[PDB]
């Protein structure tokens, strides 16, 4: 069986790829690999060995003509602007194509909770109440955000075909694990750990839901074989970890554990946080996956939470540039040169 | 057979295998080659006064 | 000998390496570091 991903090269992408290749189409409703074929963001980038497809651009007809050849098709357009058009170009393409339909194909689009921002509660008193797969048609926008809403929109509008042709979205919470952009900057912070004490945003104690890459490919395998009858899910952690947990938990592992509580403004100073980032920095946001920890049949790495398996999550960074402490003793007579030397 | 040593009563030594071969190697030599290199003196016992 | 020897007076100047030290330290290292025994052997017997 086939399956797409867009710009694997970016790890959401890529090791959601990963994993999905190792899998098992079916599987995920018990509690060899698959053809997985993906877009590159960089020329610099090349194929992932777990993908075959090499395309430093596809031509729109190729594209459409894989999105046949699929199984099923996932997109995601976190960050990138040209994505979301390019998948509105396909969506609509695939209108033609199921009339062409070999089977009923399954589509997903891949989104975040930030979409959530601006959001009065069910119960603005009870701040605490959750919400679900159910809510998002609530969502009250953020705006580059709401254009991924529209296109979200409109993947559902080309869902109704339903029975005859399958469109999927999904929240997700902050990506956590693999390198993750945001906590990569964080864990380089702490791994230079330079300053005496980490910033710290504001009040900070605003809440991320967040999941974890695997644990997003688990979740995306299940809506793919069960074929779910609601067509968004949520993608968050029970964590309901406050930012202020996340790096008072992050310096007191890697760092000093001494923190700062700081002006966003001089956050807004870094290179890495894009505007996106420092948006993430901002939401607080209480939502549950609960259509999803029913249905789905995942074996979790942890349903829990970044606190918890930060040990893990942290061996996995320093695997993602091998930081293994080198560790040396040399033995002889004294000083110079011996002294000079190690120095050197 | 080290009682039939204490009735002729020769030297004995015992060295322990248990270390790397080589160090073993180095601890008998060391304490054989005293007994080879004096070996011209055979007894040539002396006296400080 | 010769290195530590043409060290600069000012540089040996009441140090370890002042000759009579410099001697001392250095046979003391040498009667440390038995091919008997050493601190080596720690780490040989990791086989690291």
């Amino acid at each position: 069986q086939r399956v797409f991903i867009n710009h694997l090269d970016t790890y959401s992408s890529g090791n959601i790829g990963k994993f999905l290749a190792n899998c098992v189409a079916g599987a995920s409703l018990e509690e060899g690999t698959f053809q997985i074929v993906g877009t590159l963001v960089k020329p610099e980038s090349v194929k992932p060995d777990f993908a075959v497809e090499a395309y430093k651009g596809i031509s729109r007809e190729d594209l459409l003509s894989h999105l046949m050849e699929c199984d099923a098709v996932i997109y995601n357009i976190t960050e990138n602007v040209q994505q979301v058009e390019e998948a509105l170009w396909a969506v609509s393409a695939l209108n033609e194509e199921i009339s062409h339909f070999e089977k009923r194909k399954v589509f997903i689009l891949l989104s975040t909770v930030m979409t959530w921002a601006r959001s009065k509660p069910l119960d603005p008193d009870d701040n605490e109440v959750p919400f679900t797969e159910e809510d998002y048609r609530r969502r009250k926008h953020h705006p580059n955000f709401l254009d991924h809403i529209n296109a979200e929109k409109i993947v559902l509008k080309f869902g109704k075909n339903a029975k005859k042709f399958a469109t999927y979205v999904v929240a997700s919470g902050l990506q956590y694990g693999a390198e993750g952009g945001i906590l990569h900057t964080f864990f380089k912070m702490a791994w230079l750990g330079e300053v005496p004490a980490l910033p710290v945003f504001g009040d900070g104690t605003n809440c991320i839901p967040a999941i974890h890459v695997v644990d997003l490919a688990g979740v995306i395998q299940n809506i793919i074989d069960h074929v779910p009858k609601l067509h968004y899910l949520v993608a968050v952690d029970e964590a309901v970890h406050t930012l202020e947990d996340l790096v008072k938990c992050i310096s007191k592992n890697t760092g000093p554990g001494k923190i700062q509580k700081v002006p966003k403004e001089n956050a807004f100073l870094t290179k890495d946080l894009t505007q996106e980032y420092l948006d993430h920095l901002l939401v607080n946001l209480r939502m549950e996956a609960l259509f999803v920890k029913e249905n789905f049949n995942i074996r979790w790495v942890a349903q829990t939470g970044f606190v918890e398996n930060i040990n893990s999550i942290l061996k996995e960074y320093k695997q993602s540039r091998g930081l293994l402490p080198i560790k040396i003793c040399i033995l002889g007579p004294p000083a110079v040169g011996k002294s000079s030397i190690s120095e050197e | 057979i080290q009682d039939e040593f204490d009735k002729v009563l020769i030297p004995i030594i015992m060295v322990n295998g248990a270390r790397k071969m080589h160090i073993v190697q180095y601890v008998m030599n060391m304490k054989l080659k005293p007994l080879v290199e004096n070996r011209e003196s055979i007894f040539e016992k002396c006296y400080p006064v | 000998k010769e290195r530590v020897m043409n060290l600069p007076e000012s540089v040996v100047a009441g140090t370890h390496y002042s000759q009579d030290r410099f001697l001392r330290s250095l046979s003391h290292y040498r009667d440390i570091n038995t091919d008997d025994e050493t601190v080596f052997n720690y780490f040989d017997e990791l086989e690291i």
